[PDB]
C-alpha cells in the first residue's frame, strides 16, 4: 500500500501494476481476515483455534494498514471500529494498555516491546486515522506520552532515541507545537549526522551482552526510527516550515541511500514507514503542477548564474562552480516547484 | 479507604430517560462524579454530572436522544473527583434506537363480504405510558401478495388511532392481513380472515385429561355443549378419541391415523353427556404417538354438526413419577448451611403424600433420606464446609429405569432431581446470601425477603456500623432502590435480617432484586434475586354494566373505572363469530411479551467484557507444605458475575472480580340491528369513572365480549375484563 | 501405600490448583545413593501419592 | 450480485446491507480464485491438485 502510494505520488506508475497490486491487496486483506478474532482482535493463527486472544501491536499494524488501504481501495469501517474498541478495552485508568504478547517473531516489529514504545506506536497509528485529540482514549494516550516523556527526559536514559522519537511523532500528531519542538530539539542534540546528511542510531554498543549473528534478537531498527523522526518533522497544522524540510531532506538522503537492491529495505516495518515518510515528503514537496522554477544566484563580486527547473529536467542535477573566496552567495528562487540546493 | 460504586444497565434505550445509581462513603465527602457517554467514531458527547457526599446512595435519570445508526456502541467514561482524590473508569455501552412497542386490535377476527373492517393501532415506550408519535405507514394486504388499502403519515395523539375500510361484494377470500411500518424500518402485523360463514349458536366442549400417561387403563370423558345463555341443548353427540402415527406409510393412500375410537350419545335435555373409555385399544407404548380427540355435536332440528379438537398433546410421557424443585439456592458457601425446599409431584401434576425419597449431596457426602408430605415438600438442609463445586440429586427410585430399560423397544422413564451449585468468591470470608420467596410474586402488595448476612471478623478496623444497599431492577433498566445500615456486633457473626419492599407495579414480570454490603477496607459482598412478578399493571381499571336484560330492552349501560383523567377503547362484540373463532393474544401478557428485552441478563454479544491485568502466576506456584503442584483456573461465582447476570455494569475500585491470573506464556316488536359487533368506540374517563348507555341490539342471543383498553399519560395503560351481557 | 490424593488439591485463594508429583532430594534417596537399605518407622520417604 | 442489483434497482436498499454484501462478494470472489486453474480455467477442487 505504501509503495502504491509512492508510485502514484511520484507519478511513476501505470494501470497494469496498479491492478496487479490491487489484486494483491484484496487477497492479502482477506487472507488476513482469515486470522482475526470474533471480538475483532487479531492473532497470528487465530481462527480454527477457539482458545485464543489477539495481540495489540499486531492489531495496530493491521489497523494502520486498513486505514491507508481504505485511503486507496475499499474496506469496511466495522473491522477498524472493532479493533479500535478492543484497543480501548485493554487500556488502564492512567497507565496505557498492556502487551498481550501472542506473536511468533520479534523481527516483524521494530520496537523494543516496551509499554511506552508500544502505546506510542499504537496511539500514533490511531492519530493517523482522522481522530480528535479530545477523544477519551487519545486523551489518556497523550497523558501516558507526556508522563513517559518527562520520565525519559529528566532521566539520564530512556533509550535516548526510539522511545523519544516515537513520542515526538505522536506529540506532533496531537497539536502540541511546543512539545514536539522540545522533543525534536532533544533528538537533534543526539545526532548521527554525516558529510551530507543526518540520521539516528541505537547506542551502537549495548551496555549488556549481545548475541552473535547480526545482533540476533535485536534488529537494530535504525531505518524505521529515522523514518519516524522524519515523519515527525513533516507535519504541522497549516503546513511545515523550511527548516524541518531541510532536516527532512538530509534524513531522506540517508534513507534512499539505505535502500536494498533486492527491493524494499532491511525489513518490512522499516520499509513501510520509510515509504510512508517519503510519500508524505513528496506530497509536501513533490508538486506535479509546479513546473516553472527559476533560480538566480548573485554574489557581491558580480558573480551571477541562472538556472531553470521544469518537469522535463525534474531529475536534473544542474551543477556550477563557485570561485570567490569570500562567499556571500545570494540565492533567489521564483515560480513553482520545490528545489534542493546542495553546496559544498 | 474511601469508596464509591456506580452502576448502570449495560443497555441504553435511547430517545428517553434511563436511570443509573451511585454509592459513596468514608471520607473527603465533597466529591463530583461525571458520566460521559461518547460516540467514538466521528464524535458525539453527552455529559452528565453530580456532586455527592459520603454514606449515600442516589440515582440520576439521564436522557439520551436519537442517533444516526439503529444500534451502536459508545464509550461511557466516568470521572470521580474528590477534593484530594481522583478516579477514572470507562467501558462500552450498548445504545439502541429503540422501536416503540406497538400493536393493533380489530373489531373481529373473520369477516364476510359487504362488511367493513374496523381496527385500531396503539404505541408505547419502555414505560407503558402512552406515546404520541407520527407513524409512517399502515396498510391492509390482500392474500395474493397484493394490497387492498393503505394509510400513511399519521400521528397518534391519544397514543392510538382508529381506522376502517369497506370490503367489496366479491373480493378475494382467505387470510387478509394488516401491517404497520415504522420509521425504523421495523414492521408489525396483525392478520384477520375474510370469508363467508354462518353464525353459530352453540359450542361443544369436552372434559378429558389434558394430560394422559402410560399407566392408564381408562379415561373419563364428557361432552357438554353450551348454548345461547349457556343453556342446555338437546340432540346427538359423537366423539372420536384417537391415537396417531400407526404403522401406516402416511402415503400411498395409507391413513397415518392409529386407533380412532368413536363413542355416540343422545345428548339429553338437561345436563351433559358422559363416557368412560378404556385405553387398551390404544397401546400406550413406544410407537403410538400423541392423543387427539375430535368431538362432534350434531344439534337436532337443524342437522347442524360442529366439532372441537381437544387435548391433542395429552403427554403420554416416559417420565413417570416426576418429582420437582421449587426453591433451590443456585449456590452454597464454604461457611454456611443452605436449605433447599423441594416439592414432589407425579404425572398429572398432583403431589403424593408420605413417600420416602433419597437425597444425595455429592462432595458434601450427604446421603440422607426424607419423605413426601401432603404437599410433596421437603426442606432439606445441608451444612457447607467443603470443596469448590457441589452436585445434588434426589430420587424416589434408583439410577436406572428399573423395569426393562434395555431393549431398544421400551417406553417408560422416571425423573431424577438434578441440580448443581457453585460457591462465591469471598476473600474476606464474609458473605451475604438471601433467603427469598422464590415462587410466584403477587402485585399491589408488600413482601419481606430475608437475608443471611455473615461477617468474617466484622469490620476489621472501620467504624461501628455498616451498610447494605439493595436495588430492584425492572425491564432491563432500574425501577427501585434503597439501603439499610446496622450496628455491627463488635467482632462477631450475626446471621438474620429481613427487608420488606412494595410490589405496587412499575416492575417487569421478573423482578431482579440484588443487595450488597460494603466494608471500609475496600471490600464488599452481596447477592442477587429473582421474582416471577405476576403479570400486573399500574393503572388499575375495571368495567361493569347495567345487568342483562330482555331482547329489545334497549336502555343498558356500561361503566368503567380508571385513572381520573384518561381514555378507554371499548370493544363490545356479539360473541358468535368469536364463539366461532377466538380472539388473538389480547391480554396483559400480550403487552408484556410484546416487550423488547424482557430481561437484561448478561451483556450483549458485540461487547465481550472488560479485562484487568493482575497475574499472580508464580514462576513455580510456590505451593508450600508437603508438596508442590501447578496452577489452574477456578470455576465459581463472583460479584462481577452477580452484576453480570443481574444485567448491568458498574465501575468501582474494590476487589469485585476474582484475581484471574494471565494464561501461560509458554508456546512454540323487534327489528334486527348489526350483529358481529355491538360497541366499538373511544371514551373519556372523568375524575369519577365513566358510564355510557349502550343500546340493546335485538334479534341476537349470545355472550357479549366486552373489552376495555384504557390509557392515560400519568398511569399508563389498562386492560379490563371479558364482561358479558347475556 | 500412603496415597495422599484429595478429591482436588484444595487451594483456597486465587483459584484451585491441580495435582502433580515433586522432584527433590530425600533421606531415603540419601541412603539409596549410599547404596544400602534400612528399616525404621519414621517418615523417610517423601509422602508420595 | 443479482439480489444486489434487485435491491439497487427497486431502490429498497441501504449502505449497511450494501457493505455487508460487498464484503461477501470480495470474500466469495477470492475463495473462488482459490479453486481455479493456472491456464485460467476453473474447477471444483482445482488448486492443490
Ligand atoms: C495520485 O497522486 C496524487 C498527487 O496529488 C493524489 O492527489 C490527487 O491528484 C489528482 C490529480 O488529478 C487530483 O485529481 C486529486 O484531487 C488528488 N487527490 C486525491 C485524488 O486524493 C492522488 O490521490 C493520486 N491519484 C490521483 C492521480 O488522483
Ligand atoms: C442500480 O440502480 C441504477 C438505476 O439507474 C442503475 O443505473 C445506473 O444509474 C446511474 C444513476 O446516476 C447512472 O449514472 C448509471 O449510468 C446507471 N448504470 C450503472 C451505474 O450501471 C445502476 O446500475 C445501479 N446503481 C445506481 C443507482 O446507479
Ligand atoms: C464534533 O466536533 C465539532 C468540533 O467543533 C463539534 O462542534 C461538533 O458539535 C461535534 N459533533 C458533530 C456531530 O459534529
Ligand atoms: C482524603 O482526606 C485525607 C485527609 O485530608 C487525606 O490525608 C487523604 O490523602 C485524602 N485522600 C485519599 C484517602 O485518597
Ligand atoms: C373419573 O374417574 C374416576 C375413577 O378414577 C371415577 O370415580 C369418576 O366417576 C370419574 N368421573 C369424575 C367426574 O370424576
Ligand atoms: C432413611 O433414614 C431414616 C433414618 O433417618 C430411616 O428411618 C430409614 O429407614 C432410611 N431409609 C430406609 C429405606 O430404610
Ligand atoms: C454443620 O455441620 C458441621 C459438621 O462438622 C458442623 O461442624 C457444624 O457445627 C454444623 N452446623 C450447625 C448444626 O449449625
Amino acid at each position: 500500500i505504501y509503495v502504491l502510494d509512492y508510485l502514484n505520488e511520484t507519478q511513476q506508475l501505470t494501470p497494469e501494476i496498479k491492478s496487479k497490486a490491487i489484486g494483491y491487496l484484496n487477497t492479502g486483506y482477506q487472507r488476513q481476515l482469515n486470522y482475526k478474532h470474533y471480538d475483532g482482535s487479531y492473532s497470528t493463527f487465530g481462527e480454527r483455534y477457539g482458545r485464543n486472544q489477539g495481540n495489540t501491536w499486531l492489531t495496530a499494524f493491521v489497523l494502520k494498514t486498513f486505514a491507508q488501504a481504505r485511503a486507496y481501495i475499499f474496506i469496511d469501517e466495522a473491522h477498524i471500529t472493532q479493533a479500535l474498541i478492543w484497543l480501548s478495552q485493554r487500556q488502564k485508568d492512567n497507565g496505557c494498555f498492556r502487551s498481550s504478547g501472542s506473536l511468533l517473531n520479534n523481527a516483524i516489529k521494530g520496537g523494543v516491546e516496551d509499554e511506552v514504545t508500544l502505546s506510542a506506536y499504537i496511539t500514533i497509528a490511531l492519530l493517523e486515522i482522522p481522530l480528535t485529540v479530545t477523544h477519551p482514549v487519545v486523551r489518556n494516550a497523550l497523558f501516558c506520552l507526556e508522563s513517559a516523556w518527562k520520565t525519559a527526559q529528566e532521566g539520564d536514559h530512556g533509550s535516548h532515541v526510539y522511545t523519544k522519537a516515537l513520542l515526538a511523532y505522536a506529540f506532533a500528531l496531537a497539536g502540541n507545537q511546543d512539545k514536539r519542538k522540545e522533543v525534536l530539539k532533544s533528538l537533534n542534540e543526539e545526532a548521527v549526522k554525516k558529510d551530507n546528511s543526518v540520521h539516528w542510531e541505537r547506542p551502537q554498543k549495548p551496555k549488556a551482552p549481545v548475541g552473535h549473528f547480526y545482533e540476533p534478537q535485536a534488529p537494530s531498527a535504525e531505518v524505521e526510527m529515522t523514518s519516524y523522526v522524519l515523519l515527525a518533522y513533516l507535519t504541522a497544522q497549516p503546513a511545515p516550515t523550511s527548516e524541518d524540510l531541510t532536516s527532512a531532506t538530509n534524513i531522506v538522503k540517508w534513507i534512499t541511500k539505505q535502500q536494498n537492491a533486492q527491493g524494499g529495505f532491511s525489513s518490512t516495518q522499516d520499509t513501510v514507514v520509510a515509504l510512508h515518510a517519503l510519500s508524505k515528503y513528496g506530497a509536501a514537496t513533490f508538486t506535479r503542477t509546479g513546473k516553472a522554477a527559476q533560480v538566480t544566484i548573485q554574489s557581491s563580486g558580480t558573480f551571477s548564474s541562472k538556472f531553470q527547473v521544469d518537469n522535463n529536467n525534474r531529475l536534473l542535477l544542474q551543477q556550477v562552480s563557485l570561485p570567490e573566496l569570500p562567499g556571500e552567495y545570494s540565492m533567489k528562487v521564483t515560480g513553482e516547484g520545490c528545489v534542493y540546493l546542495q553546496t559544498s | 479507604k474511601p469508596q464509591y460504586m456506580v452502576l448502570v444497565p449495560s443497555l441504553l434505550h435511547t430517545e428517553t430517560t434511563e436511570k443509573g445509581c451511585v454509592l459513596l462513603s468514608y471520607l473527603n465527602e465533597t466529591v463530583t462524579v461525571s458520566a460521559s457517554l461518547e460516540s467514538v467514531r466521528g464524535n458525539r458527547s453527552l455529559f452528565t454530572d453530580l456532586e455527592a457526599e459520603n454514606d449515600v446512595l442516589h440515582c440520576v435519570a439521564f436522557a439520551v436522544p436519537k442517533s444516526s445508526s439503529n444500534e451502536e456502541v459508545m464509550f461511557l467514561t466516568v470521572q470521580v473527583k474528590g477534593p484530594t482524590q481522583e478516579f477514572k473508569k470507562r467501558t462500552t455501552v450498548m445504545v439502541k434506537n429503540e422501536d416503540s412497542l406497538v400493536f393493533v386490535q380489530t373489531d373481529k377476527s373473520i369477516y364476510k363480504p359487504g362488511q367493513t373492517v374496523k381496527f385500531r393501532v396503539v404505541s408505547m415506550d419502555e414505560n407503558f405510558h402512552p406515546l404520541n408519535e407520527l407513524i409512517p405507514l399502515v396498510y391492509i394486504q390482500d392474500p395474493k401478495g397484493n394490497r387492498i388499502a393503505q394509510w400513511q403519515s399519521f400521528q397518534l395523539e391519544g397514543g392510538l388511532k382508529q381506522f376502517s375500510f369497506p370490503l367489496s361484494s366479491e373480493p378475494f377470500q382467505g387470510s387478509y392481513k394488516v401491517v404497520v411500518q415504522k420509521k425504523s424500518g421495523g414492521r408489525t402485523e396483525h392478520p384477520f380472515t375474510v370469508e363467508e360463514f354462518v353464525l353459530p349458536k352453540f359450542e361443544v366442549q369436552v372434559t378429558v385429561p389434558k394430560i394422559i400417561t402410560i399407566l392408564e387403563e381408562e379415561m373419563n370423558v364428557s361432552v357438554c355443549g353450551l348454548y345461547t345463555y349457556g343453556k342446555p341443548v338437546p340432540g346427538h353427540v359423537t366423539v372420536s378419541i384417537c391415537r396417531k402415527y400407526s404403522d401406516a406409510s402416511d402415503c400411498h393412500g395409507e391413513d397415518s391415523q392409529a386407533f380412532c375410537e368413536k363413542f355416540s350419545g343422545q345428548l339429553n335435555s338437561h345436563g351433559c353427556f358422559y363416557q368412560q373409555v378404556k385405553t387398551k385399544v390404544f397401546q400406550l407404548k413406544r410407537k403410538e404417538y400423541e392423543m387427539k380427540l375430535h368431538t362432534e355435536a350434531q344439534i337436532q332440528e337443524e342437522g347442524t354438526v360442529v366439532e372441537l379438537t381437544g387435548r391433542q398433546s395429552s403427554e403420554i410421557t416416559r417420565t413417570i413419577t416426576k418429582l420437582s424443585f421449587v426453591k433451590v439456592d443456585s449456590h452454597f458457601r464454604q461457611g454456611i448451611p443452605f436449605f433447599g425446599q423441594v416439592r414432589l409431584v407425579d404425572g398429572k401434576g398432583v403431589p403424593i403424600p408420605n413417600k420416602v425419597i433419597f437425597i444425595r449431596g455429592n462432595e458434601a457426602n450427604y446421603y440422607s433420606n426424607a419423605t413426601t408430605d401432603e404437599h410433596g415438600l421437603v426442606q432439606f438442609s445441608i451444612n457447607t464446609t467443603n470443596v469448590m463445586g457441589t452436585s445434588l440429586t434426589v430420587r424416589v427410585n434408583y439410577k436406572d429405569r428399573s423395569p426393562c430399560y434395555g431393549y431398544q423397544w421400551v417406553s417408560e422413564e422416571h425423573e431424577e432431581a438434578h441440580h448443581t451449585a457453585y460457591l462465591v468468591f469471598s476473600p474476606s470470608k464474609s458473605f451475604v446470601h438471601l433467603e427469598p420467596m422464590s415462587h410466584e410474586l403477587p402485585c399491589g402488595h408488600t413482601q419481606t425477603v430475608q437475608a443471611h448476612y455473615i461477617l468474617n471478623g466484622g469490620t476489621l478496623l472501620g467504624l461501628k456500623k455498616l451498610s447494605f444497599y439493595y436495588l430492584i431492577m425492572a425491564k432491563g433498566g432500574i425501577v427501585r432502590t434503597g439501603t439499610h445500615g446496622l450496628l455491627v456486633k463488635q467482632e462477631d457473626m450475626k446471621g438474620h435480617f429481613s427487608i420488606s419492599i412494595p410490589v405496587k407495579s412499575d416492575i417487569a414480570p421478573v423482578a431482579r432484586l440484588l443487595i450488597y454490603a460494603v466494608l471500609p477496607t475496600g471490600d464488599v459482598i452481596g447477592d442477587s434475586a429473582k421474582y416471577d412478578v405476576e403479570n400486573c399493571l399500574a393503572n388499575k381499571v375495571d368495567l361493569s354494566f347495567s345487568p342483562s336484560q330482555s331482547l329489545p330492552a334497549s336502555h343498558a349501560h356500561l361503566r368503567v373505572t380508571a385513572a381520573p383523567q384518561s381514555v378507554c377503547a371499548l370493544r363490545a362484540v356479539d360473541q358468535s363469530v368469536l364463539l366461532m373463532k377466538p380472539d388473538a393474544e389480547l391480554s396483559a401478557s400480550s403487552v408484556y411479551n410484546l416487550l423488547p428485552e424482557k430481561d437484561l441478563t448478561g451483556f450483549p454479544g458485540p461487547l465481550n467484557d472488560q479485562d484487568n491485568e493482575d497475574c499472580i502466576n508464580r514462576h513455580n506456584v510456590y505451593i508450600n507444605g508437603i508438596t508442590y503442584t501447578p496452577v489452574s483456573s477456578t470455576n465459581e461465582k463472583d460479584m462481577y458475575s452477580f452484576l453480570e447476570d443481574m444485567g448491568l455494569k458498574a465501575f468501582t475500585n474494590s476487589k469485585i472480580r476474582k484475581p484471574k491470573m494471565c494464561p501461560q506464556l509458554q508456546q512454540y316488536t323487534v327489528r334486527k340491528y348489526f350483529p358481529e359487533t355491538w360497541i366499538w368506540d373511544l371514551v373519556v374517563v372523568n375524575s369519577a369513572g365513566v358510564a355510557e348507555v349502550g343500546v340493546t341490539v335485538p334479534d341476537t342471543i349470545t355472550e357479549w365480549k366486552a373489552g376495555a383498553f384504557c390509557l392515560s399519560e400519568d398511569a399508563g395503560l389498562g386492560i379490563s375484563s371479558t364482561a358479558s351481557l347475556r
